[PDB]
């Protein structure tokens, strides 16, 4: 349900997304797994 | 680990199949699992209460059965899939 | 001076290696697995910073103002946009010995200003 | 204050330590979440100094 | 100004007097097709696969199932009868009795989320009024996979 | 008990008639008697329109209109889907101007639905992006909302839709001019009617 809500909210998938965008995003894990990245980690962790 | 963990064990084992020709399959489908019980040498069913455990040495336990679905395959693709309930 | 990166090689994306005109006197960048070359303009090939005077200012992130237990004062009020209230905290990086020097991150949203005193 | 008069007649009304999390006053934090908690250890340290 | 003109009907409503949120719980049931016992379609879902697990659930479902019919009084008018009343007592407290069952209704203020009741009309949503308070429901007292014991060892 | 099919009818005409009981007493605190005793029913009158939740991620009042006024200014607000230039489809959150909800004061009061001729102007206030959740969606919980009306009884009506905005200068003015409901629409209320009927 959590990978169902980030997929659904403003993350990224770590294959659709270019390297160049890692450098000043927020990366995602998930019981340990990277799974994506965040450009506004704030208010995810409010939404959260 | 009884609610989930015992089912998620059983079905994330991979089928055995078996080579003499004939195949089989032998898949492990779904679990169930009694109260404890005890049965003597009549065996009439009665559930053995704790105390009952403790006084006779016995071990609390519930008897826990499997779905089980064999089929067999020997020329032109026939299936022979017969199932086993509550083994 | 400072540190001297590294080049990649147009063709097959692998890394430059110095290599010199030994007829003309000046300093390519050569591929090592296709013939690829090029024209260095730096000049330096290597450096090492013994004294490791390095910046912590640019390696600080404005995010951290929003960390709730970090200290706050309101007697540092940031140059940038003369906000009164800022975040402050030392370095905590190996390689810094006299680390209780403090630094400072302006609270204002949108402006993240750092600075040391 | 209305959490804890729901609370002192549990025995009734059935209101439960389960209603304190379902309305969001209480939070169950492990060690690596505390990392990033700041906490007070009486309410006490909520009052203006 | 960039004048976006759009023609929408007017959506009349009655929101009454109080707007309540119902999260319903895993045991009470909403079944909205009125009960009439000649047209009553049961469940009956598959004897075969149900597991004591789902049967409990299935007993719960029926006894705590808010279900409204039209019966024909004496005069024969229609009168619509609910199975379920809510109460408002003198304490302030409301229950809901499904039959004999109780159920303690709590009025807990949605602090924090922003719950708003719009309405569909064509392709836009017209909001109605704002949820400010959940109901939750809990059975009043305690007093309100499983196989049967093998006949034989094994 | 409820094996058979008759077993479950007669179970369930059995609680219709233990709710016809009279409620006298408190079933727990003798000293507390019951002030209104309400049937439940399906809300009948509202069941024809398709009620949404909308969760909003930040409060929707506008900043500046606190009280009691926020409160009417953001129930009667309005979301459109709203198509940017490069064609990436947003909802733009819009709210009523202060001659808007006069103007609607004026048509609650008169008991008038609303005047044929006028214009009630909403001003967008923010662009949202949008998810909707409807009841075919896989994992869509049904959520009721109780209306209690008062003397007559409680009813309860079921959020179809979901929608869950996520915060994303278009100084848009929403020109809303009301309507008769065409023949489309009000063939949906009736076939949203004819759900709370017998399906013969
Ligand atoms: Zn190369
Ligand atoms: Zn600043």
């Amino acid at each position: 349900p959590i990978l169902e809500f980030l997929e659904e909210w403003s993350m990224e998938n770590l294959e659709e997304i270019s390297p160049a965008a890692i450098a000043d995003a927020t990366k995602i894990f998930v019981n340990g797994c990277w799974v994506g990245i965040h450009k506004d980690p704030e208010q995810l962790m409010n939404t959260l | 680990f009884i609610q989930m963990s015992v089912q998620r064990i059983v079905e994330d084992a991979p089928p055995i199949d078996l080579q003499a020709p004939p195949r089989y399959l032998l898949k492990f489908e779904q679990i169930y699992l009694s109260k404890p019980t005890h049965w003597e040498r009549d065996g009439a069913p009665s559930p053995m209460m704790p105390n009952e455990a403790r006084l006779r040495n016995l071990t609390y336990s519930a008897p826990l059965y499997v779905d089980i679905t064999k089929t067999v395959i020997k020329e032109g693709e026939e299936q022979l899939q017969t199932q086993h309930q509550k083994t | 001076p400072g540190f001297v990166g590294i080049r990649f090689c147009q063709e097959c994306n692998n890394m430059l290696y110095p290599k010199e005109d030994k007829e003309n006197r000046i300093l390519l960048y050569a591929c090592r697995n296709c013939d690829y070359q090029q024209e260095a303009d730096n000049s330096c090939i290597y450096v090492n910073k013994i004294t490791h005077e390095v910046d912590e200012l640019t390696q600080i992130i404005a995010d951290v103002s929003q960390d709730p237990t970090l200290p706050r004062t309101e007697d540092h009020p940031c140059q940038k946009c003369g906000h009164k209230e800022a975040v402050f905290f030392q370095s905590h990086s190996a390689r810094a010995e006299d680390a209780m020097r403090l630094y400072y991150v302006c609270t204002a949203p949108h402006c993240g200003h750092r600075w040391t005193e | 204050k209305r959490h804890i008069d729901q609370l002192k007649e549990r025995e009734y009304n059935n209101y439960s330590w389960q209603d304190l999390v379902a309305s969001g006053v209480v939070e169950y934090i492990d060690t690596l979440e505390e990392e990033t908690v700041m906490l007070a250890m009486t309410p006490d340290d909520l009052q203006e100094k | 100004e960039t004048r976006i003109e759009v023609e929408i009907p007017k959506v009349n409503t009655d929101l009454g007097n109080d707007l309540y949120f119902v999260k319903l719980p895993n045991f009470l049931s909403v079944e909205p097709r009125p009960f009439d016992p000649q047209y009553y379609e049961d469940e009956f879902e598959d004897e075969e696969m149900l597991d004591e697990e789902g049967r409990t659930r299935l007993k719960l479902k029926v006894e705590n199932t808010i279900r409204w019919r039209i019966r024909r009084d004496e005069e024969g008018n229609e009168i619509k009868e609910s199975n379920a009343r809510i109460v408002k007592w003198s304490d302030g407290s409301m229950s809901l009795h499904l039959g004999n069952e109780v159920f303690d209704v709590y009025k807990a203020p949605l602090q924090g989320d922003h719950n708003h009741l719009f309405i569909r009309q064509g392709t836009g949503l017209q909001g109605q009024a704002v949820f400010k308070t959940k109901l939750t429901f809990r059975p009043h007292s305690t007093d309100s996979l499983s196989l049967a014991d093998r006949c034989s060892k094994t | 008990i409820y094996k058979d099919r008759d077993s479950q009818i007669t179970a369930i005409e059995k609680t219709f008639e233990d709710a016809q009981k009279s409620i006298s007493q408190h079933y727990s605190k003798p000293r507390v008697t019951p002030v209104e005793v309400m049937p439940v029913f399906p809300d009948f009158k509202m069941w024809i329109n398709p009620c949404a939740q909308v969760i909003f991620d930040s409060d929707p009042a506008p900043k500046d209109t606190s009280g009691a006024a926020a409160l009417e200014m953001m129930s009667q607000a309005m979301i459109r889907g709203m198509m940017d230039e490069e064609g990436n489809q947003f909802v733009a959150y819009f709210l009523p101007v202060e001659e808007t909800l006069k103007k609607r004061k004026r048509d609650q009061e008169e008991e008038m639905d609303y005047a044929p001729d006028d214009v009630y102007d909403y001003k967008i206030a923010r662009e949202y992006n949008w998810n909707v959740k409807n009841k075919a969606s896989k994992g869509y919980e049904e959520n009721y909302f109780f209306i209690f009306r008062e003397g007559d009884g409680v009813y309860y009506n079921e959020l179809e839709t979901r929608v869950r905005l996520s915060k994303r200068g278009t100084n848009a003015l929403l020109v809303v001019k009301h309507r008769d409901m065409n023949e489309k629409e009000l063939e949906a209320q009736e076939a949203r009617k004819a759900q709370l009927e017998n399906h013969e």
